[PDB]
């Protein structure tokens, strides 16, 4: 018996894992694609933050 | 999405922070040369990895009282590498290149370079100071190599044409407080679709201090200046034993 939205609208007994991944099949080592020269900006694929 | 730059050729990755964007020479990309243009018959060498990459020069400290320095090209790259042997086994020469030039300082630092490519940078003399005598440069000032050869009156760019004009060349401006990079992308420019690496020089890279460097004293002292150059798009022909000069 939920009258009020404040039990309505709730994720209380919310019992779903919310997992952000997902496992996926790797029999093998990842292969290599076939790759050229880039002289662009605004692209950086090697500058990160750890 | 534009001060960030990965210039990636061959098995080199410079990576930049601090980028204004990349100039490319005249419009026009570097290039193979056409079956229309070409005359000699031979089939050209095309390495694509082993010369198309990125070298480092030598390091310039740009002190208070620098006056500039040009790099003659290809002379910086005829004993260095894959590219600087085939050069020497080689007769004809054709590449353009990617110039990188660094210059990192902080955010209490001043000044501004000026960064130019002057195709046929064609040297002169004092003649004297007088104006009598025929006096040619000699060899280690026309072609210096990567080590380069410092301006005596950069005014006139040692040839008698004002530093002013040049902004009508290729270049970008370092300016310490906006960059610290600047990449200008060449073509191959000449009348003539090969040529010889070790007689004939393409082009000069001028990088002069239009702005004396300023910092107070407790600041870092040493500001280097390092050039970075990847040939693009090569091609070789015309082989023979390996010759200096």
């Amino acid at each position: 018996g939920d009258r009020v939205a404040d039990v309505i609208e709730s994720s209380i007994g919310d019992s779903v894992s919310r997992a952000l991944t997902q496992a996926l099949p790797a029999p093998t080592g990842q292969n290599t694609q076939v790759s050229s020269h880039r002289l662009d900006t605004g692209e950086v694929p090697a500058l990160q933050a750890a | 999405s534009d001060r960030v730059a990965q210039l990636t050729i061959g098995n080199s990755t410079i990576t930049t922070q601090e980028a204004a964007n990349i100039i490319v020479g005249y419009g026009e990309w570097p290039s193979y040369c056409s079956d229309d243009d070409a005359t000699a018959v031979d089939k050209p060498t095309r390495p694509d990895v082993s010369v198309n990459r990125f070298y480092t020069l030598d390091t310039k400290l740009w002190e208070k009282s620098s006056k500039g320095w040009y790099w003659k090209f290809p002379d910086v790259l005829t004993e260095t590498g894959v590219f600087g042997q085939n050069a020497q086994f080689h007769y004809l020469y054709r590449s353009g290149f990617c110039i990188h030039v660094q210059c990192n300082a902080s955010k209490f630092h001043q000044g501004a370079l000026l960064v130019a490519i002057l195709p046929e940078y064609v040297i002169g003399t004092v003649a004297g100071g007088t104006g009598t005598e025929d006096s040619h440069p000699p060899y280690k000032q026309t072609q210096p190599g990567a080590d380069g050869f410092e301006l005596q009156h950069p005014y006139v760019l040692d040839a008698g044409i004002p530093i002013s004009q040049l902004t009508v060349c290729h270049h970008q401006r370092i300016n310490l407080r906006t960059n610290n990079c600047a990449t200008i992308i060449v073509p191959y420019m000449n009348t003539l679709p090969f040529d010889s690496a070790l007689n004939h020089c393409n082009f000069g890279l001028l990088v002069v201090p239009i702005s004396p460097l300023d910092f107070d004293q407790g600041a870092t002292p040493v500001i280097p200046i390092t050039i970075t150059l990847a040939p693009m798009c090569s091609e070789f022909a015309g082989l023979r034993q390996a010759v200096t000069q």
